[PDB]
RNA sequence: AACCUGGUUGAUCUUGCCAGUAGUCAUAUGCUUGUCUCAAAGAUUAAGCCAUGCAAGUGAAAGUAUAUAUAUAUAUAUGUAGAAACUGCGAACGGCUCAUUAAAACAGUUAUAGUCUACUUGACAUUUAUAAGGAUAACUACGGAAAAGCUGUAGCUAAUACUUGCAUUAUCCUUUUGGAUAAGUAUUUGUUAGAAGGAAUUAUAACAAAGAAGUAACACGUAAAGUGUGUAUCAAUCGAGUUUCUGACCUAUCAGCUUUUGAUGUUAGGGUAUUGGCCUAACAUGGCUAUGACGGGUAACGGGGAAUUAGAGUUCGAUUCCGGAGAGGGAGCCUGAGAAAUAGCUACCACAUCUAAGGAAGGCAGCAGGCGCGUAAAUUACCCAAUUCUAAAGAAGAGAGGUAGUGACAAGAAAUAACAAUGCAAGGUUUGUAUUGGAAUGGUGGGAAUUUAAAACCUUCCCAGAGUAACAAUUGGAGGGCAAGUCUGGUGCCAGCAGCCGCGGUAAUUCCAGCUCCAAUAGCGUAUAUUAAAAUUGUUGCAGUUAAAACGCUCGUAGUUGAAUUUCAAAGAAUCAUUCUUUUUAAAAUCCGAUUUUGUUACUUUGAGUAAAUUAGAGUGUUCAAAGCAAACAGUUAAAGCAUUGUGUUUGAAUACUAUAGCAUGGAAUAACAAAAUUGAACAAGCU
RNA sequence: CCGCCCGUCGCUCCUACCGAUUGAAAGAUAUGAUGAAUUGUUUGGACAAGAAAAAUUUUUUCUGGAAAAACCGUAAAUCCUAUCUUUUAAAGGAAGGAGAAGUCGUAACAAGGUUUCCGUAGGUGAACCUGCGGAAGGAUCAU
RNA sequence: AAUAGAUCCGUAACUUCGGGAAAAGGAUUGGCUCUGAGGACAUUAAUGUUAACUCAGAACUGAAACGGACAAGGGGA
């Protein structure tokens, strides 16, 4: 038959997740869930090769087993479990809250979060649909849905999701003095202050963005998300801060030690 | 299926197999350097024309140019650190004069023969093949260890060797004498 | 069962690898006839039910000038655009025309209007001889192979002359 | 490393090829082979045929248990398990192979506003009830058949198997509150109104008809109310089917193809999940083609890639990954979300198994293995420990996969000694060199630590354990090309050698041998193919008077190529003498003397999307290297950092390339096309 | 130049060609004929369940329904015919190449003893000869 | 003796290019019920009256038969 491919090639894996060549010949296919295969990232490999507190896939289950690790403050017990862009897990037994995020590299690392800012999820709004009785509904970059949003919300905006209540608390635009992240680039995990954009009848839109260092960068409309507004962002940064440095002043940098 | 290690070749095979003066000066450098057969410094000039390579596409491009400020100094800084550039370089010209003795240089068997310690430089190969000669906290028994500007300053004997502190001599003639000294006493 | 094995656009013949796959399907056509009402049950894919329906007599026919469906019983069959095998067969087809009876929307316009929304509009003469008679054409907007049931609207009009004129400088 | 050399002649200079030369992740084969690491392996021919064994199953709170076993206070209420069986999910993934396939598949680039989509995730629902019905497996007993995943009759019983079936919400008025009014999720038809998209016959809403399927008659228990299973619709996700543009090898001794039999299009319908000649009916005569249609060939699956590369190029790509296709050859079909499935079924053809002769049963291009074919390719081994998949999802399986065996396919490191004294030679008491004679060390044998699922291997430690270090290195040559003998015997145009030129008839530098020497070296030859050499395929970059080669000549279409000309210029700051940066100078619309756009394309510049592996390349002492993607740092056991007492810390897994086509983008040059007169405008005023 | 050298005819071997034989074989297409299996529809119609009465039995009806059959459709497979592709037999015929001191002549290279050569045509044992028109690659760069 | 009419399809070697050729070799044909096409004539772009048998297609039907008798080539090397 034809059916649904239900492995992955450890070669075919996606970059980001980093994967050795003779570590085996397959790859942890994510089950399907809030975020695409190639935009998210299982908790297997999150918790096995980033935080390695497991290092079987056996270990990963007994860790799973206990409902100690939530995914928005949710119990989940799926090993092929998508995380996704920025969620916060929290892990129960040592106490400890990641939300996790790109590095300017582009990768997916955990970031270090404190307990009220683990409650305050961020959530860019990827469709804007009407059901029966004209109430309308937003389809977030999380495969997350939300009734009753204010109307003044838009097709691109970004939400602050609180993850007990799952309602929104204030909305942030997506203006030409937002800050964004761009999430699937060249210049994936860069953040910066979205210097323009400009709309392209029938084709992709462009938005060019400036960063901290006044260095501008173009990207595509469709992989970027608002982070906050000119003031300051509404989450925690890695520690690089979304700034991508060059080639030449980050090895310049890294040999002083 | 097929194993996804990678393995390349090490050497090129000269063409024109029997020029005299080549093969001479081949002689030369294996007699005078005790290597132990010609594949040795036909790997050394498949290296070397490796990074000559890659110092002439670097000198092929402009200055200022991102890619030249890059690769040059990451190749100018690997050179001075295997030692085969001095402190006076600072240019990608004087990379392109690196010959095949200052390569050659930086064996392991060659450079303890320099600093001492064997008196031929056949002695030093044997005595590398019979790991008696460490790097500092490590002991290697490959005479084409290739040393850098770090590292000649702890060469010395194998703390496991004999001439390291190990067992003295031989057990054999060892037992040998003190069984006649206890017969004869 | 489509897609292939046919001459390409410059007019050679290709050759085959990829023999049939069931995607391509392609069921056998349902003749509805008029009958008694029956209909069956195919499977499409993704265990999506059509109902392919084999014989109807009745149907939603819309009185569209006044925008009312009401429920009525087909007579008989009496033109379509396509071959006209299928009308002498008398099949049921997505735009055939056909013969309705005419009472539950005369009686509907005495109930709502009396006098033998939208109101007064003063329909038309050529459709008030084809009411008295008893009968009255409509054309088939369903699709009874697909939906299982056998809907249509009034034709009047314009459109009702021409299928008069096509139908009965005549013979 | 952007390379040449022998051969036509008496001798010369050419053209020109033959031969030599080197590489091949390129196969075979010959000789030889002491270590370790790494690891290709029945593709080539026979997508030929297969004995045997295995390769997909699944129950740890959570469908159904008087098969049965057990344990708690006393025949009671709880449990713990549980063969079989029904039910559920999976078996459509994976693995193998490359036969078919030449605008097909594939790749980049789109569309799906033309669709389907299980698991999983988020939202969220409409026209007897202190809980409804029969009917069946397992099982019981009677049986049949040589045989099979064969099953007959009678009797019960369950289920989350199969099937019926039980409040409420919203709206309008006086105006917290009282009255009044209305009630189908998808889907289909008809009539209308109409947050987003680029564009809607969109979302949605109103009216008139139909209308599925549902909204729990189900099972376990979380805060010092939860979960599981199941369910309508929407959305997400894992995907899929179609789809736009562009891109392919040889052949014209294939020039016209297609069109009754769908060829091209229109209209209507049928069919499909959806669009579509996909099919039907009517109608029209179209559609492709020297820019190569239609055919033929391919010892053709496509690509990522590989070899060779100075730059161009040439050749290869069955084979790690992606896409496609197939399961002896065809066709057909059931279940299912998903199959035209093949360790699913049905039939035919070719094979082929058992048979009591009546009848049954089959598909190794899955893993081993066998036959055959051949120049050409391994064990009927071990294990689910790692990677990962399926399940009723710790706990079971998995010839997926991993481990070992065979393995000179390739690739990397690297033994076969080293040292001191005399004697000898060379030199002004320095090197080389047959004697002695003590050190060093592996190979090897044994034990162990360790490793490992177990074992083996590596590493490490301890015993033994080298002088002809018998613990002995070979392969091919010694006329030239081409490094190395006119040394010695045999043969004597014979035998033979020789890639080519040539040698061999008594001095054979070439045969057969010995010695010596040369080259490469645990590797070295041979055959075939391929690349460079080959500027002997020539775009870069050949040649055509006489070496091969200007059509007999002219016209001529396609093609290729095409004179000049339209905005020139001027002025200012910064290194060294110069170089480099900035401003305005016609006309028309925008802003109360000032605010600002002024063909199309090629081409060129920048970006976005750029799967990995491979490649280039940054970092990183795997003892080096091939590698790999890791790792590094203080610490005879504690300072320091931070936390208001404990908690290791610092990291890296970069970057580039990813067509020529497509998207966006700055553009002055060079190129085209557009507009431009037997005319064509613009403005102002009046008129409609 | 006692140089070189050409062709026929003899002999041997190899390669390829033509070839009667309505030659042969293996495939591939196309048409036609027959046509298994089967989707769908229809016809059935073993029964299995319902509804009425008499106080074990009967009629009728309602669905659900197995064999079997028919018809469009999908269509394996076999056969006939035709064409094409590849391989291959063959009396005889006619080439080419190689071998050896074979036979016959002397064609070309010297003005090669008739200058050589081209196109065409005829003839002859062979090289070749001759006619017509050309060329110098001539034996003439020239009253 | 074998078909042999007509319609549709297909037709080789060879050739004096005209033929060969009805080459060879296939399929169909009745009856019935229908459907489509092919003309002429007058009035104020549109409505009526009327004729010929000739083709094409579809259902149904029968002991698969239909140029039903009559009539009427055997082909090929």
């Amino acid at each position: 038959g034809k059916g649904i491919k239900k492995h992955l090639k450890r070669v075919n894996a996606p970059s980001h997740w980093m994967l050795n060549k003779m570590g085996g010949q397959y790859a942890p296919k994510t089950s399907s869930g809030p975020h695409k295969l190639l935009e998210s990232i299982p908790l297997v490999i999150l918790l096995r090769n980033r935080l390695k507190y497991a290092l079987t896939f056996d270990e990963v289950k007994m860790i799973l087993i206990q409902k100690i690790v939530k995914v928005d403050n949710k119990v989940r017990t799926d090993c092929t479990f998508p995380v996704g862009l920025m969620d916060v897990i929290h892990i129960t037994k040592s106490n400890e809250y990641f939300r996790l995020l790109y590095d300017i590299k582009g990768r997916f690392v955990p970031h270090r979060i404190t307990n009220e800012e683990s409650k305050y999820k961020l959530c860019k709004v990827k469709k804007i649909l009407l059901r029966k009785g004209r109430l309308s509904i937003a389809v977030t970059h999380d495969g997350r849905s939300i009734p009753y949003i204010h109307p003044d919300v838009k097709v691109n905006d970004t939400v602050r999701l609180d993850l007990e209540t799952g309602k929104v608390l204030e909305h942030l635009k997506f203006q030409v003095g937002s800050l964004v992240m761009v999430t699937a680039g060249h210049s994936v995990g860069r953040v910066g202050v979205i210097s323009s954009i400009d709309k392209n009848m029938g084709t992709y839109d462009i938005i060019h963005v400036k960063d901290s260092r006044n260095k501008v960068f173009a990207t595509r409309l469709s992989n970027v998300f608002v982070i906050g507004d000119n003031t300051k962002p509404y989450i925690s940064l890695p520690r690089e801060k979304g700034i991508k440095l060059d080639i030449i002043e980050e090895r310049r940098n890294r040999l002083k030690a | 299926p097929k194993s996804y290690r990678n393995y390349s070749k090490t050497a090129r095979n000269p063409k024109r197999p029997f020029e005299k003066e080549r093969l001479d000066q081949e002689l030369k450098l294996i007699g005078e350097y005790g290597l132990k057969n010609k594949r040795e410094i036909w790997r050394v000039q498949y290296l070397l024309a490796k990074i000559r390579s890659a110092a002439r596409y670097l000198l092929t491009l402009d200055e200022k140019s991102s890619k030249r400020i890059f690769q040059g100094e990451a190749l100018l800084r690997r050179m001075v650190r295997q030692g085969l550039l001095g402190e006076n370089e600072e240019k990608l010209d004087y990379v392109l004069g690196l010959t095949l003795p200052k390569l050659l240089e930086r064996r392991l068997q060659t450079k303890v023969f320099k600093l001492g310690l064997a008196k031929s430089v056949h002695h030093a190969r044997v005595l590398i093949r019979q790991r008696h000669i460490r790097v500092g906290k490590q002991m290697v028994d490959i005479p084409s260890f290739l040393v850098r500007v770090d590292s000649e300053k702890h060469i010395d004997f194998a703390t496991t060797s004999p001439f390291g502190g190990a067992r003295p001599g031989r057990v054999k003639r060892k037992s040998l004498k003190k069984q006649k000294e206890k017969t004869e006493a | 069962r489509d897609g292939r094995h046919k001459l390409r656009l410059t007019g050679g013949k290709k050759k085959i690898h990829k023999k049939k796959r069931k995607y391509e399907l392609g069921r056998p056509p349902s003749n509805t006839k008029l009958g008694s009402r029956q209909v069956h049950v195919v499977r499409g894919r993704g265990r999506n039910y059509k109902y392919r329906a084999i014989k109807l007599d009745s149907g939603s026919f819309s009185w569209p000038t006044f925008g009312i469906s009401k429920n009525t019983r087909i007579i008989d069959v009496v033109y379509n655009a396509s071959n006209n095998e299928l009308v002498r067969t008398k099949t049921l087809v997505k735009n055939c025309i056909v013969v309705i009876d005419s009472h539950p929307f005369t009686t509907w316009y005495e109930n709502t209007f009396g006098t033998t929304i939208g109101k007064s509009k003063n329909i038309d003469p050529l459709l008030l001889e084809q009411f008295k008679q008893g009968r009255v054409l409509a054309c088939i907007s369903s699709r009874p192979g697909q939906c299982g049931k056998a809907d249509g609207y009034i034709i009047e009009g314009d459109e009702l002359l021409f299928y008069k004129r096509k139908m009965d400088k005549r013979n």
